[PDB]
């Protein structure tokens, strides 16, 4: 999971689209062997019977994603990339987010508007298989905690110090703590009126 | 007879070619036709019961049996234009028909300008 800074802090369209379109295939590819579906269609091509489209949701306008506005933006490799919206009033149970990779089954027989009929219900990855070892291995026990570690309207980083009393009382075996350590948004620390440099 | 795997390999070969290439393809080839024409058929045979809705149908046994006649006059074809109309249904999904209306010429010159009018008969249902 990286170590180092970085490798850049540029980016190519060319790629983030190359990306996105993975993203939406794998995961179908996979969903695919899942159902066992046959085949997607085009998100373009009109036809009267039901079918399997393949795309991500997304919104059509700026606000916030709704049950009207909603759309499907297929893959590059069987739609390249067409859009076309989504119509749910003949849908029962749905769960929706923009981006959210999803297999739709419904009828768009003008190839303007599907009307869904079923949402495919997500599928995560199988979870880790336990060598012999780990079985072996007794009992922890892990704190977790997560900033800002200091009040709103102080530097004092109190809650910070009880948080360190606490963990020495107990003696936790892990203590994972999560930023911002400096919260970026600290009143203080956006009016830079701190007289010390934040490294 | 079974169709040969494509990276078919062995003791003797190391590639085999023509596995899966259509008789369709194979017959147009072997006797060398080039698209529409006229065609000899010899030693036609006939058949126990019909297999087309074409006014005639004949036989030829083996491939060899057609082959290819360019001198004669290309016979004017057979044509049919059609718009259609259709509507989505108030219940729901289908896009029924609710008529056709098709134009006809039975005489339509390939090698000559088109026919004027474009028609002779024609309807509507």
């Amino acid at each position: 999971a990286l170590t180092g800074s970085y490798k850049s802090m540029f980016q190519k369209l060319p790629d983030i689209r190359e990306v996105l379109t993975c993203k939406i295939e794998e995961l179908g590819s996979e969903l695919k062997e899942h159902y066992k579906i046959e085949a997607f269609t085009p998100l373009l091509a009109p036809a009267q019977e039901p079918v399997t489209l393949l795309g991500q949701i997304g919104c059509d306008s700026n606000g916030k994603l709704n049950n009207k506005s909603v759309i499907l933006e297929g893959d590059r490799e069987h739609s390249s990339g067409a859009q076309i919206p989504v119509d749910l009033s003949e849908l029962k149970e749905y769960s929706l987010f923009p981006g959210q990779v999803v297999i739709m089954e419904g009828i768009n027989t003008t190839g303007r508007k599907l009307v869904a009929t079923k949402l495919y219900e997500g599928v995560p990855l199988p979870f880790y298989q336990p060598t012999e070892e780990d079985a072996d291995f007794e009992q922890s026990m892990v704190l977790v905690a997560c900033g800002p570690y200091t009040t709103s309207d102080s530097i004092t980083y109190d809650p910070l110090l009880d948080l360190i009393a606490v963990i020495n009382h107990d003696r936790p075996d892990v203590c994972i703590l999560f930023g911002p350590f400096l919260d970026a948004k600290h009143e203080q620390v956006e009016n830079c009126l701190l007289t010390s440099p934040f490294e | 007879m079974p169709q040969l795997p494509q990276d078919l390999k062995g003791e003797t070969f190391s590639h085999v070619f023509g596995t899966n290439t259509s008789s369709l393809e194979l017959f147009l080839m072997n006797r060398k036709i080039k698209g529409p024409c006229w065609l000899e058929v010899k030693s036609p045979q006939l058949l126990n019961q019909p297999v087309s809705w074409c006014k005639a149908e004949a036989m030829a046994l083996k491939p060899d049996l057609v082959n290819v006649i360019k001198d004669v006059s290309p016979p004017p074809l057979v044509v049919m234009a059609f718009s259609m109309k259709t509507m989505q249904n108030a219940k729901n999904h289908q896009n029924e028909i609710i008529a056709m209306a098709a134009l006809v010429h039975h005489s339509f010159a390939l090698d000559k300008a088109a026919p004027k009018p474009p028609f002779q008969s024609h309807f509507c249902v």
